[PDB]
């Protein structure tokens, strides 16, 4: 609440009860009548806490909140099929570079067409995902070490 | 077809590209289109027209540059398309 | 009315959740939902009831993309945990979609069958040609751009994988394989030959056809 503080409202997880011993909702509830699944995200935990602040004023308003977290998985299968191995298999191909004869004169049309496919990739890849610099993504790090190669 | 039948021909490279241009545009189109699969688009159908005689350009070449490279070592020379392309096309 | 009735017939612009079925893309048939109830009266307090098993689809604006092919509506009792003595009701009224494909058709189907094509045709163009590699080449880079089209159509939810999407990666596989074998050819036209070699291709081969 922002209108109230916890010095006028007590925030507390709802309780409920079960062989007549009442015991803390500690959970976001998930109501399979009322629960549509997701179909990216598996929803691994799910907790809920009620978060006191013992350092900010009893008349603050940051003193006490209930936080809901989800902790959801991807379901990776789509971007597996779609991104990575498409990917993947056209970096391999930069190997059959050294294969092909040098009077074919058509190696390094495969080599740069590799690496031009590779370019697109983290292209879309780099639309994704937010640009956030706190660490690279893994198929980003793939695509930059294949694109060095 | 007025490239080259030998090596340094880009025959198959020029026609793929132009095709790649082509579809290029048809993505154009299809951005300023809407979706509705209530008919085509003219330029569209000539989009695809004109896609389609490409892929066959890129067929006709690839044969061409075939019968240039073949060699009496390893293919015998049919007597009926060789008499045709020889007299009976320059003289129809 | 005098009589006490009411009509009310508010206009809304519903936008629900729909589980889009990839799998038949861009052939497939949406079933899209509406459930609607109040919200907090329950069964016991005020009872909705469907007008029409069906849907009024009289004033409906015929869409450009879809073809709804059935429509009813369901009334439904469910208990939820919030509220468990009492069972709230809600009309579940549905929509089975059919995309009409001829958009989809002309502007990824037909480029795809296209490339495709293509691709076969690097078996037949000599190799002193010199076209073969980037005959293929332009044709996986084609399909790849053409799989990143379809990508972006479809939402990346991994209930189901896309059936066009399935064919596009088996023919990016058969391409890239298409290719391995069409450098082993390269290389070996510019090559002591094997026994086996000559058995099989020059002997067996031939004389099989
Ligand atoms: C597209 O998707 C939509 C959804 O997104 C999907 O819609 C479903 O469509 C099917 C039919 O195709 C629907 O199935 C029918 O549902 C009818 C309504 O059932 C409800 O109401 C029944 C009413 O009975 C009593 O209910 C209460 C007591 O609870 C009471 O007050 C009432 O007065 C009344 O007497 C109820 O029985 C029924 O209960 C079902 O569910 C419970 C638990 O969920 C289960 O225990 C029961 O056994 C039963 O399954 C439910 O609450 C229903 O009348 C109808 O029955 C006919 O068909 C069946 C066989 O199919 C026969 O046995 C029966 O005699 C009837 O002929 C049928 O079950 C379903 O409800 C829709 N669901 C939703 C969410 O909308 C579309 O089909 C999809 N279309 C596609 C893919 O093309
Ligand atoms: C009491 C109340 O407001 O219930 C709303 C939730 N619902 C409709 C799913 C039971």
């Amino acid at each position: 609440s922002l209108k109230y503080t916890a010095k006028e409202i007590t925030l507390s997880l709802k309780q409920d009860a079960k062989e007549n011993r009442t015991y803390p909702v500690e959970w976001i509830i998930i109501d399979p009548e009322g629960f549509t699944e997701n179909g990216e995200w598996e929803i691994v935990h799910r907790p809920a806490r009620v978060n006191v602040d013992p350092r900010a004023p009893l008349d603050s308003p940051s003193r006490q909140d209930i936080t809901f977290y989800l902790i959801i998985r991807r379901k990776p299968l789509f971007y597996i099929i779609n991104i990575l191995v498409p990917c993947v298999l056209i970096s391999f191909m930069v190997n059959l570079v050294f294969y092909l004869p040098a009077d074919s004169g058509e190696k390094t049309s495969v080599a740069i067409s590799v690496l031009l496919a590779q370019s697109v990739f983290l292209l879309l890849i780099s639309k994704r995902l937010p640009a956030t610099s706190m660490a690279i993504p893994l198929i980003g790090k793939f695509l930059l070490f294949g694109m060095v190669l | 077809y007025f490239l080259p039948a030998q090596a340094g021909g880009q025959k198959c490279t020029v026609s793929i590209n132009v095709l790649l241009a082509q579809t290029v545009f048809l993505f154009l189109i299809a951005q300023k289109i809407p979706e509705t699969s209530l008919s085509v688009p003219l330029l569209g159908r000539f989009l695809i027209f004109v896609m389609v005689v490409a892929t066959l350009i890129v067929m006709n070449c690839v044969i061409v540059l075939n019968v240039s490279q073949r060699t009496p070592t390893t293919h015998a020379m049919s007597p009926r398309l060789r008499h045709v392309l020889l007299e009976l096309l320059p003289r129809l | 009315q005098y009589t006490g009735h009411i009509t009310w017939t508010p206009p809304a612009i519903f936008k629900s959740y729909c589980e889009i079925i990839v799998t038949h893309f861009p052939f497939d048939e949406q079933n899209c939902s509406m459930k609607l109830g109040t919200w907090t009266y329950d069964g016991s307090v005020v009872a909705i009831n469907p007008e029409s098993d069906q849907p009024d689809l009289s004033n409906f604006m015929e869409s450009g993309e879809w073809v709804i092919k059935e429509s009813r509506g369901w009334k439904h009792s469910v208990t939820y945990s919030c509220c468990p003595d009492t069972p709230y009701l809600d009309i579940t009224y549905h929509f089975v979609m059919q995309r009409l494909p001829l958009y989809f058709i002309v502007n990824v189907i037909i480029p795809c069958l296209l490339f495709s094509f293509l691709t076969g045709l690097v078996f037949y163009l000599p190799t002193d040609s010199g076209e073969k590699m980037t005959l293929s080449i332009s044709v996986l880079l084609s399909l790849t751009v053409f799989l990143l089209v379809i990508v972006e159509l479809i939402p990346s939810t991994s209930s189901a994988v896309p059936l066009i999407g399935k064919y596009m990666l088996f023919t990016m596989v058969f391409v890239i394989a298409s290719i391995i074998i069409t450098v082993i050819v390269i290389n070996t036209h510019h090559r002591v030959m094997p026994n086996w070699v000559r058995k099989v291709f020059i002997d067996t081969i031939p004389n099989i056809m």
